[PDB]
């Protein structure tokens, strides 16, 4: 079976740049190879046929070209629309065959995050368990740093965080910190803190509030 | 419009059964090649089988990974195309695309994806609860508020909020496993403060495995 390769795995260019993603098989696939855009939580959509054909309705700035083995994704000028994961595919022979893809984070000027804290739920608490929410909105680069304190108690081993991709709108990210207790401990201590820092914040971001008020 | 249309993914136990289903419309169905393509993060997008038309045999090819336990099938009456799948190992997890090929060259359509889950625990449906705005989740003119959606098994829930006409400003994180074994994850959206108190916000939380349709209004706590 003839292997796609695609590599840098990653890309990361500023806005108004040129960007080329490397698609490169393991045998002779003459022209027949074709390109996709999957969005997060989206389908593959195509968007070069046979190397260089671009289908109808796709922006004037991708295009393709390479024959033989080598073969180019290009993106005259990266606009945030664009971050998504690119894969190449080739119809030569029998089976069809992807690459495994290049990631395009698009760069943009840093952008601190809103952070936001959540109390338990009066509904929750009454099941027993506590989860605490700190939300970190729409910040740029995603290096961040949540820390929680109960009473200025430092916790650990019982947070979990989760990030979601890059924006295709605004080129941030955004991330949950979620610490999940026992309404037994909850009910031991007073102050809720989540401490965030981020190359966009000039000294830490401390979000609280005390429980029951 | 093309249009393709799956169903039928869930959970299963590993040599287990399941039969996935797609709809096509906006193109003469009989004519052309129906597909399915797995994705998962550990083998990216991959073929597994394709049936042609009922003109050339409705013949039938799949990948090798899959051969003698993955049957498709096609229902030209319906503009339907089927996976039979059997013998089901944890490997086969992943989402599944309903593609139609064009003899033999491009994938040039593509529906939304089922999801597969292959493992011996049970489905459980998940618990839902309002992440309140105040004051400590207003950020000037901002406000944030969500819902959590708490301890369910398999992936996936989706979210909409007011029924899907409240988009922007949304960020639906990735689920994360918990150590229990089960899924959370939360729904969060940005709202100007002034719109507290004014404004109706329900997040729709359905999990379908669990057959879970949730509405959860979010209000401003006491
Ligand atoms: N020999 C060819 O048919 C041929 C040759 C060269 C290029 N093309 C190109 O291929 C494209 C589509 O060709 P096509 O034949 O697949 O569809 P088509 O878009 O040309 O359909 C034309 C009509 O033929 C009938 N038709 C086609 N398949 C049918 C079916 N299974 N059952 C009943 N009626 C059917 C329908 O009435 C249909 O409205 C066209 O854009 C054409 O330009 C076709």
């Amino acid at each position: 079976d003839i292997l796609l390769t695609q590599s840098p795995a990653i890309l990361s260019v500023s806005p108004g740049e040129r960007v080329s993603f490397s698609c490169r098989a393991s045998q002779f696939v003459g022209s027949s190879i074709h390109w996709y855009q999957q969005r997060t939580n989206g389908s593959p959509r195509l968007l070069i046929k046979y190397a260089s054909e671009s289908m109808s309705g796709i922006p004037s700035r991708f295009s393709g070209s390479g024959s033989g083995t080598d073969f180019t994704l290009s993106i005259n000028t990266v606009e945030s629309e664009d971050i998504a994961d690119y894969y190449c595919q080739q119809s030569h022979s029998w089976p069809f065959t992807f690459g495994s893809g290049t990631n395009l984070e698009v760069k943009r000027t840093v952008a601190a995050p809103s952070v936001f804290i959540f109390p338990p739920s009066d509904e929750q608490l009454k099941s027993g368990t506590a989860s605490v929410v700190c939300l970190l909105n729409n910040f740029y680069p995603r290096e961040a740093k949540v820390q929680w304190k109960v009473d200025n108690a430092l916790q650990s081993g019982n947070s979990q965080e989760s990030v979601t991709e890059q924006d295709s709108k605004d080129s941030t990210y955004s991330l949950s910190s979620t610490l999940t207790l026992s309404k037994a401990d909850y009910e031991k201590h007073k102050v809720y803190a989540c401490e965030v820092t981020h190359q966009g914040l000039s000294s830490p971001v401390t979000k609280s509030f005390n429980r029951g008020e | 419009e093309v249009k393709l249309e799956e169903s039928g993914g869930g959970l299963v136990q590993p040599g287990g059964s399941m039969k996935l289903s797609c709809v096509a419309s906006g193109f003469i169905f009989s004519n052309h090649w129906m597909n399915w393509v797995r994705q998962s993060p550990e083998k990216g997008l991959e073929w597994v089988a394709e049936i042609r038309s009922k003109s050339i045999n409705s013949a039938t090819h799949y990948a090798e990974s899959v051969k003698g336990r993955f049957t498709i099938s096609r229902d030209d009456s319906k503009s339907a195309v089927y996976l039979q799948m059997t013998d089901l190992r944890t490997e086969d997890t992943g989402v599944y695309y309903c593609s139609r090929n064009y003899y033999g060259s491009t994938y040039d359509y593509w529906g939304q994806g089922t999801t597969l889950t292959v493992s011996s625990a049970s489905t459980k449906g998940p618990s839902v609860f309002p992440l309140a705005p105040s004051s400590k989740s207003t950020s000037g003119g901002t406000a944030a508020l969500g819902c959590l959606v708490k301890d369910y098994f398999p992936e996936p829930v989706t979210v909409s909020w007011n029924s899907g006409a409240l988009t922007s400003g949304v960020h639906t994180f990735p689920a994360v496993l918990q150590s229990s074994g089960l899924y959370s994850l939360s729904s969060v959206v940005t709202v100007p403060s002034s719109s507290l108190g004014t404004q109706t916000y329900i997040c729709n939380v359905n999990h379908k495995p669990s057959n879970t349709k949730v509405d959860k209004k979010v209000e401003p706590k006491s």
